[PDB]
């Protein structure tokens, strides 16, 4: 699927907190989540406090992926809205992150490939003596 | 547009969104008198070179420290005085 | 009376009456830590003078031989030693942070958003100038307060 | 000057050598080739 | 007289300990009226002390230089009553317990949810199983010979 | 309006739920798959907010549970009054309350424990108690074991009454949420009726019983030939001869001629010199005035009629200079969260317990309490520990509110949101002031140790050295020593004698509170106290504020209040939960209260408690060594811990052998706790699975599968044994020392 | 950063993915189980290491398996 192309949409009504983007946004990547709220309502944002998300499109810039996905799961489970967040490096190159196929990762969409997948039971891994003095570990054959 | 109503994600102006503002950095010009400034700029330039300042501070601090400790008479610090008392015997004679 | 930082409510701070008052923003902008336009050496001299002029107080009036005759004469040497420690500290900080020639890592723009010139203090040569200024001004202030403690008559601390 | 030698070396190993080692190892800690 | 220990009926330090404790009790007995109840309790404690020391005298306890009954647990018959005759009396009783609680665990092993009888003990079943461990040593012996003592996995 | 609002027979009284264990929840009312089931049964036993998700059933449960607790407290009181009746030397203590140790416990002579029955005095062999109950009973004018026996039967009656009341208010006729949620009536009644009329009726007891009997006992009277209280009520000539103010009657009261009632309701400040307690005339006037105060205070909130205040009406209309637009929604969270109310009430109840300790050591209200040094030490130590524990519980329940009973959607508050928003500023500045306090108190102690060890006592922080004098507390002592002459002229003497003056109320060969001086060591240890308190507040407030989300775990409220971790990721999240923060704040409350009671015991044993000679010079227990030894940690180790713990090692033999024993065992259990705090469940589960192999090899495999303790349960067992062992060590130490010296 | 390797004992219950707070995991089609799906792990560079994936894996020991490894700023749970 094509990504959703993060626009300059508005943000929630928040009075400011001490949970924002300190330096991991200035020099490293920071994150941004966008959700379409059917109505204006209050929600507990993951950086501490309580914001009021607006009707229609909302946009909230967060410091790490766990904040974004925690807020997204609370949105999808409590307000039942469809979230999708990105990762914006300090030079640009906004990376589409969460669904990665349009459908949520709990659904087995075709096309996504098997990466990080061993075709063996967990106790058939060789011992560390087999992979000693080799850059590989006991779980990468 | 960062200056819109509750828009804080202008992607080309990513310094205002990341929080790259100088909270207190004033670009106001030199406040000191230029002659005082020239005096300090000429008299402190020898300390500007870092690799020659680290070496200088090491070999000057260690020198002053190993010197002022050496020529410290027995009035500043008592470790260089001595016992200045008859040494008392230990338990069990001395052992 | 409290306001989110620069209007942006998702940066980790707040415009309070403590960090955003005009008295504070005048005080904390016109002191040598934030004189971003002047070269780092003069403001470093100011910082060193302000930190060496007072550091002699604790060493001279609370030192190990403050109650003896070498109270100021040794406390001032101790303060000069702490200045020679801290100039070394700033030196190794500037060496580990900024290597030799990179541009400034400082905040580029101001609060309003105008394209302020980057602070040269956060450069290698700039912080080196700041180290030299701190060392010179610190020994200067230590010796000046040593001069004043025995010249000028005070009831002391 | 042999009772003065502790006064030379105890600072030089205990104050000066620790400053040297701490500075040098802090530079080695933050170096980047 | 084994291990360089005089017997306690002959040890002077043992009698001195007796007299010291008795004087320590009598010095607390003077503060009370001779017919009062604290005084009678102290006197009962005094007779208890005296017959305790007499019984440690007559039962072959050995007293050291400190003057305290030492236990010779090696195997000398004269002192089996110090360790082995109690010890068997332990291994019986202890082996009663383990032979009971094991047998119970085998009797509630074949239930549907056998964990709700661990926390809620079947008192009839436990009372039937408790006296099975009276003569437990022959049951454990035979179950060792029959192989029923060790599970075969 | 405020109706009765109860329902009949909500829950059927039966033993069916006694049979099936763990009935109260979904995951426990199945049976034990493992042995963790038992621990989770007891852990969630009183977690009523987890059993049923409605405030009605929760509120009924906690109401009847409070009735059970009241039945237990009445049963315990019945026990104490009864042990004071039949197993005590209370008469012999009344005859000579200076050389007869208060004893109300006798042991059975079975295995040599009869030596714990000590020569306490009075022809009685028993355990010297330290609860000060004898002092309460002399403050009540008891003077007979019949009265203690009948009030013990009355407390048993009240225990049965409270148990029946809990049964009735759960199983037969239980209130519903409209009864609990109304709080204007609850406050009005608990103020005017519980605390107002309670103090009124206690003042009535004192005016009619305690004052005459205590005046007789102070004048010198055998408690057997003392007139009974009902003789003071009925025979007017008797009480009138005690106080002629009674001869006029209540026409002094109703004509507002109270000036003639100043024979038995005096404002006589200070302590009673004859007995060392406070003046019971002053205490009767106190409880009377407190009754008037709480009676006019309990008519403040609007319940059913037009007059009064609405707590909602107050809080939603309380604008002010600093965030007064808030305070809206607090009536919602406090009337819909038992955990919020439990947190607030525990905070203030524990702080009141600490206030109680601090005001009972210094203004000893009972007669012959100040000279029973075991009673004073035990009371201060006890109520200090109780206050610290209750404050740490305030933390736990603030956290449980923050996780479970916090919904910004429905129940929103401006102030709590503003606190959660800048919570990092809170915890950062509190961490800073904790570091600052740790340095400029304990580092002062370390400087003192180093200087005294380097032979530089001129460089220490002491009175004979660099002086850090508490100028502010010294100024307060100077004022309150001079307060009753100018600022409070109604008082003939100061409220307390800890301030200053030529006042030393000795009752016998014992001091009872001379003026406590404040030197450099008192500055140092008070800043240690501020330090330990600030670190406890750091840990606890941090767990409270970060109970929901953080920069580390932004979904912590979904993990729960009481969870171990969120795995070794993010570097590690081992003690990230708010439960883990109260678990650490328990250790810091322990450190805080232990150094508090150490300060107390040493300061009193060095500067206050002692003997008074026939020449008029006081000889203290330790001998005034607090100003010179309590500046160094070596002095606390030497002049306090090593020196005062001589009576607990020489305790063996004399009655105090138990205190000797409870020393070492307490020393053990503390260390036994270190098996739990240091370790982790994985090692113990693997050891247990090896032992389970050893059990499968003998057909003795259990069906309740042996599992190592939960991680949170390992931490709970650890902090539990740690507090028990440390506190019992200190209890044995304190009681042995102070019963063997004063 | 970390190394979240999964094994073929997975049954396709989709609980490891529904517990993952960083979208490391995602169900793919597969033919080795009744549910005909298995849980891949493309975004291992986003893994914090919280092991909620394997505290929700209902196998005899485990199918999803987190091996802690080189810790980056994303794997050290750092918002700064
Ligand atoms: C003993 C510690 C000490 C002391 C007394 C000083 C004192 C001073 N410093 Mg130095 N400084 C210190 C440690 C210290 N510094 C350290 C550890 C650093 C490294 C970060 C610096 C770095 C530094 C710089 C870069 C500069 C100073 C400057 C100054 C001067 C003015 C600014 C100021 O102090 O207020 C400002 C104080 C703060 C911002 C701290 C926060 C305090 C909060 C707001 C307290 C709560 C207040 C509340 C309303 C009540 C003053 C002489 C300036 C100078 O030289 O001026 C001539 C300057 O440019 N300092
Ligand atoms: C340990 C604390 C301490 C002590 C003992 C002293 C002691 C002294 N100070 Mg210093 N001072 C201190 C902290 C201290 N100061 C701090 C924290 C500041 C703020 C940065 C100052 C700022 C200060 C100034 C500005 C001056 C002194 C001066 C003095 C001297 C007379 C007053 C005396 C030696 C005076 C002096 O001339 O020193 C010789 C003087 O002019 N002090
Ligand atoms: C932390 C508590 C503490 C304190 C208060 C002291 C205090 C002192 N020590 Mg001790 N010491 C301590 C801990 C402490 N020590 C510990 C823990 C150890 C062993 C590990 C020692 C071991 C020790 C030795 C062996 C010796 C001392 C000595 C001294 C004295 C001289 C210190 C010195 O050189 O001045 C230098 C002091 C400074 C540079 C302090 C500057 C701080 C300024 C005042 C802060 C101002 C902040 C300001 C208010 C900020 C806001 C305003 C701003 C915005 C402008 C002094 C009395 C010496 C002695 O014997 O003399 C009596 C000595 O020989 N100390
Ligand atoms: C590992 C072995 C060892 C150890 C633990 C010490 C320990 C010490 N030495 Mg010795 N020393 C050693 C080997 C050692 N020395 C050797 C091999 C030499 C001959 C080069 C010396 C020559 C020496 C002198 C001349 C002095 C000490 C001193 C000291 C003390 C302060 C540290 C400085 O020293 C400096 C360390 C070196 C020169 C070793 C370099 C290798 C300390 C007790 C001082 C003293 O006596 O204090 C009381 C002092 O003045 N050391
Ligand atoms: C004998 C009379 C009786 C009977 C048959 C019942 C029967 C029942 N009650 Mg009721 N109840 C009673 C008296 C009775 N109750 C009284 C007197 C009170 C007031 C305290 C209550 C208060 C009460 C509440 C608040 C609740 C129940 C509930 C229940 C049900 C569950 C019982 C259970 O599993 O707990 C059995 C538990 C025990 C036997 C433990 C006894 C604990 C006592 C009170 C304290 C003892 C503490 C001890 C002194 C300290 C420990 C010392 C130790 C370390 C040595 C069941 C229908 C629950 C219910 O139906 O809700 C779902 C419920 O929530 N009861
Ligand atoms: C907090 C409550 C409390 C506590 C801790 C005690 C504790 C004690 N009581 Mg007391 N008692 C209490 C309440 C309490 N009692 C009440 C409410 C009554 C009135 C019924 C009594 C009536 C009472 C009598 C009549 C006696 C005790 C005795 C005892 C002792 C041994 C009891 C024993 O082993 O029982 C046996 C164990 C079980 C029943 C189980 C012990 C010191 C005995 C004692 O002190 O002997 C000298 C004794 O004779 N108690
Ligand atoms: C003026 C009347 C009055 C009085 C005296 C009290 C007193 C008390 N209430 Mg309150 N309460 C009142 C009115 C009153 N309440 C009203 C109107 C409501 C509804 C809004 C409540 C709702 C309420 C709750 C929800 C709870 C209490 C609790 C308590 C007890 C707290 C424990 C304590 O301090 O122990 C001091 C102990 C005593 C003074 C001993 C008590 C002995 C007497 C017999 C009972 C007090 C009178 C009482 C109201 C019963 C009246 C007669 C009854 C037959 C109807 C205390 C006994 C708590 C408690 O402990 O639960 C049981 C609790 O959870 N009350
Ligand atoms: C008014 C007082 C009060 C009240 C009503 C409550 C009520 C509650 N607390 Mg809170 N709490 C309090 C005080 C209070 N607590 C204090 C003072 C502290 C500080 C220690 C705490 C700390 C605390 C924590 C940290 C937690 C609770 C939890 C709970 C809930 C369940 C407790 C449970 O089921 O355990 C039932 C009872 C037990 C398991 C018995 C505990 C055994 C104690 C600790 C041993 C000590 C006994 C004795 C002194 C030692 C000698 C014993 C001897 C036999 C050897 C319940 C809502 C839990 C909760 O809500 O989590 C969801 C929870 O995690 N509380
Ligand atoms: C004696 C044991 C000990 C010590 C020294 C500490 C020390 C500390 N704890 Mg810890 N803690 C301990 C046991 C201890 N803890 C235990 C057993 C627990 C069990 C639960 C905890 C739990 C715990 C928690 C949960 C918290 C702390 C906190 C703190 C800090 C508060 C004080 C502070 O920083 O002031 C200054 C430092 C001290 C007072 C420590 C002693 C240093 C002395 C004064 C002298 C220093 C000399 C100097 C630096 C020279 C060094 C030598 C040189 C060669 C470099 C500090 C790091 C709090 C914290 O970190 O936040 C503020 C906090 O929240 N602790
Ligand atoms: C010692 C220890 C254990 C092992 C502790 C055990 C499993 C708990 C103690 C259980 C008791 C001994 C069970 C026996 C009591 C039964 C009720 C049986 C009674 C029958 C007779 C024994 C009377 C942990 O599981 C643990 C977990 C996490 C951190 C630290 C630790 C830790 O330190
Ligand atoms: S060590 Fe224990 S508490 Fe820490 S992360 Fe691992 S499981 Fe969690
Ligand atoms: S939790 Fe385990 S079994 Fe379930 S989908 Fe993930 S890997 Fe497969």
């Amino acid at each position: 699927t094509p990504p959703q192309l993060d626009p300059n949409t508005p943000s929630p009504i928040f009075a400011g907190s001490t949970g924002g983007l300190l330096r991991k946004a200035q020099v490293e990547e920071f994150y941004v989540i966008t959700w379409n709220s059917p109505k204006e309502q209050i929600f507990e944002m993951p950086t501490g406090g309580a914001a009021i998300m607006r009707e229609g499109p909302n946009l909230l810039k967060l410091a790490r992926k766990e904040q974004c996905l925690a807020l997204g799961t609370r949105l999808r489970s409590k307000y039942k809205i469809t979230y999708q967040f990105y990762r914006v490096f300090p030079n640009g190159e906004v990376q589409y992150l969460h669904p990665k196929d349009g459908v949520y990762p709990e659904k087995a969409n075709p096309g996504r490939e098997g990466v990080g997948l061993n075709m063996r039971s967990i106790g058939k891994n060789v011992s560390p003596i087999e992979v000693k003095f080799t850059g590989k570990q006991s779980y990468d054959l | 547009k960062y200056g819109d109503k509750s828009v804080y994600f202008d992607l080309e102006d990513l310094g205002n969104t990341t929080g790259q503002w100088d909270v207190y950095g004033s670009d106001a010009p030199s406040p000191y008198n230029p002659l005082q400034s020239k005096f300090f700029e000429t008299f402190a330039a020898p300390f500007t070179k870092r690799g020659l300042l680290l070496k200088f501070l090491i070999l000057g601090g260690g020198s002053l420290l190993t010197y002022v400790s050496a020529n410290s008479t027995g009035d500043v610090l008592p470790i260089k005085r001595g016992p200045q008392e008859p040494p008392k015997l230990g338990p069990r004679g001395k052992l | 009376v409290v306001q989110p930082i620069n209007g942006d409510p998702f940066i980790g701070s707040l415009e309070t009456p403590v960090t955003s008052s005009p008295l504070i923003a005048w005080y904390l902008s016109n002191l040598p830590g934030y004189r971003t336009a002047v070269n780092p050496l003069l403001r470093g001299v100011e910082v060193g003078l302000a930190h060496g002029f007072f550091l002699v107080g604790p060493f001279v009036k609370a030192g190990p031989l403050r109650n003896t005759a070498y109270a100021g004469s040794a406390g001032s040497l101790a303060a000069a030693g702490l200045v020679v420690i801290l100039s070394m500290c700033l030196t190794i900080y500037g060496i580990s942070s900024f290597k030799e020639g990179e541009p400034s890592i400082a905040p580029s723009l101001t609060l309003t958003g105008r394209k302020k010139q980057p602070d040269q203090l956060q450069t290698a040569d700039g912080w080196a100038k700041f180290t030299g200024g701190f060392f010179f001004g610190g020994i200067s202030g230590v010796t000046w307060a040593y001069f004043l403690l025995y010249v000028l008559d005070l009831p002391y601390f | 000057t042999f009772n003065n030698l502790p006064s030379i070396f105890v600072p030089l190993v205990g104050l000066v050598f620790p400053a040297i080692a701490m500075a040098s190892l802090f530079l080695h800690i933050q170096k980047n080739k | 007289d084994i291990s360089g220990l005089t017997p306690c009926k002959d040890s002077k330090q043992f009698a001195k300990r007796e007299k010291q404790q008795i004087k320590k009790l009598e010095s607390s007995l003077k503060l009370y009226a001779p017919e009062s109840a604290p005084a009678l309790a102290l006197n009962a404690q005094i007779e208890k002390t005296k017959r305790r020391f007499d019984n440690y005298g007559k039962y072959g306890l050995l007293c050291g230089s400190d003057g305290l009954p030492h236990l010779i647990v090696n195997g000398d018959q004269r002192h089996w009553g110090e360790f082995i005759t109690p010890g068997i009396l332990f291994l019986y009783i202890a082996g009663w317990i383990g032979w009971v609680g094991r047998s119970y665990l085998i009797a509630i092993s074949g239930e549907k949810k056998p964990a709700m009888k661990e926390i809620i003990i079947d008192v009839p079943l436990a009372s039937r199983i408790i006296f099975r461990g009276f003569i437990w040593p022959v049951a454990a012996y035979r179950e060792f010979l029959n192989g029923d003592l060790i599970a075969k996995d | 309006e405020v109706k009765i609002l109860v329902d009949r027979d909500p829950i059927k009284t039966s033993f069916e739920e006694w049979a099936k264990p763990g009935h109260f929840s979904r995951t426990i009312a199945k049976g034990p798959d493992t042995t963790t089931w038992i621990w989770n049964l007891h852990a969630d036993a009183h977690d009523f907010d987890s059993h049923t998700s409605d405030l009605e059933e929760i509120s009924r449960k906690v109401f009847s549970a409070h009735f059970g607790q009241l039945s237990i407290i009445f049963l315990w009181l019945s026990g104490m009054y009864f042990h004071g009746a039949r197993f005590s030397n209370y008469e012999a203590w009344l005859s000579d309350p200076t050389h007869i140790g208060p004893s109300a416990q006798v042991v059975w002579p079975i295995v040599g424990q009869e030596i714990l029955n000590g020569d306490v005095g009075g022809g009685f062999r028993g355990i010297q108690i330290t609860s000060g109950f004898f002092q309460i009973w002399r403050a009540s004018g008891i003077t007979s074991e019949l009265q203690l026996y009948c009030t013990a039967i009355g407390a048993l009656v009240f225990a049965a009454l409270m148990l029946f009341a809990g049964w009735f208010h759960y199983h037969k006729a239980a209130p519903k949420l409209a009864w609990f949620q109304d709080v204007e009536s609850m406050l009005n009644h608990h103020l005017a009726g519980l605390l107002g009329l309670g103090s009124l009726s206690w003042a009535g007891h004192q005016v009619h019983v305690s004052l005459p009997i205590n005046q007789f006992l102070n004048a010198g009277v055998d408690p057997k030939e003392i007139p009974l209280p009902h003789e003071f009520i009925l025979n007017r000539d008797l009480l009138a001869q005690l106080y002629p103010s009674f001869a006029e009657g209540a026409t002094p009261f109703f004509t507002l001629n109270w000036s003639k009632y100043s024979e038995f309701l005096t404002f006589r400040g200070g302590l009673d010199p004859v007995t060392g307690g406070l003046w019971l005339t002053d205490i009767a006037h106190h409880h009377l005035a407190i009754a008037i105060l709480f009676l006019i205070a309990g008519h403040m909130y609007r319940t059913n009629w037009g007059i009064g205040h609405g707590i909602k009406d107050i809080l939603e209309a309380h604008k002010g200079p600093f965030t007064g637009q808030g305070h809206k929604g607090l009536y919602e969270i406090l009337t819909t969260s038992w955990h919020a109310q439990l947190s607030l009430n525990l905070a203030m109840l524990g702080s009141l317990t600490i206030i109680v300790a601090h005001h009972m050591y210094s203004m000893p209200p009972y007669p012959y309490l100040a000279t029973d040094y075991a009673t004073q030490l035990s009371l201060f130590t006890h109520h200090m520990w109780i206050g610290g524990f209750l404050i740490v519980g305030a933390a736990a329940h603030a956290a449980i509110f923050m996780v479970r009973d916090y919904d910004p959607t429905n129940r929103y508050n401006d102030l709590l949101d503003r606190v959660l928003r800048h919570r990092d500023a809170i915890i950062s500045h509190l961490n800073w002031v904790c570091i600052f306090l740790g340095f400029h108190s304990f580092g002062l102690y370390i400087h003192n140790d180093t200087m005294s060890a380097l032979g530089r006592p001129q460089d220490m922080f002491s009175d004979t050295a660099i002086q850090l004098q508490p100028v502010f507390a010294q100024w307060i002592q100077n004022t309150h020593a001079l307060a009753p002459g100018v600022t409070a002229p109604g008082e003939t003497a100061s409220t307390s004698l800890t301030w200053g003056g030529g006042e030393l109320v000795a009752v016998g060969g014992k001091v009872a509170l001379l003026p406590i001086p404040l030197g450099t060591a008192d500055f140092l240890v008070h800043h240690i106290h501020a330090f330990t308190i600030h670190v406890t507040v750091l840990i606890l407030l941090k767990g409270v504020l970060f109970a929901r989300s953080s920069r580390l775990i932004p979904d912590k409220a979904n993990l729960g209040f009481r969870f171990p971790c969120d795995g070794p990721g993010r570097g590690g999240t081992c003690q990230v939960s708010a439960w883990d923060h109260v678990f650490l704040g328990l250790f810091w409350m322990y450190n805080a209260i232990s150094v508090v009671i150490f300060h107390f015991s040493w300061k009193m044993q060095s500067d206050v408690w002692g003997s008074i000679s026939d020449q008029g010079v006081v000889t203290h227990i330790t001998g005034g060594n607090f100003a010179q030894s309590s500046i160094t940690i070596n002095g606390w180790l030497r002049d306090f811990l090593w020196a005062q713990a001589s009576q607990v090692i020489q305790s063996y033999g004399s009655s105090l052998s138990a205190y000797g024993l409870f020393f070492l065992g307490a020393h053990f259990v503390w260390a036994f706790s270190l098996m739990f705090l240091f370790s982790g469940r994985g090692y113990w589960q693997e050891l247990i699975e090896s032992i389970v192999w050893a059990h499968n090899k003998l057909k003795v495999a259990p069906a309740t599968q042996p599992r190592a303790l939960s991680i949170i349960q390992g931490r709970a067992v650890g902090v539990t044994h740690y507090l028990l062992g440390g506190i019992a060590t200190t209890w044995a130490f304190f009681l042995a020392r102070i019963i063997a010296v004063g | 950063s970390h190394s979240v390797k999964i094994y073929d004992t997975c049954i396709g219950c989709t609980q490891c993915v529904r517990a993952c707070p960083t979208d490391v995991l995602e169900m793919i089609p597969w033919d080795g189980c009744k549910a005909k799906q298995i849980a891949s792990a493309p975004r291992t560079e986003d893994c914090v290491g919280c092991k909620r994936c394997e505290s929700a894996c209902p196998t005899d020991f485990l199918s999803v398996r987190v091996y802690l490894w080189h810790e980056t700023t994303r794997s050290m749970g750092l918002a700064y």
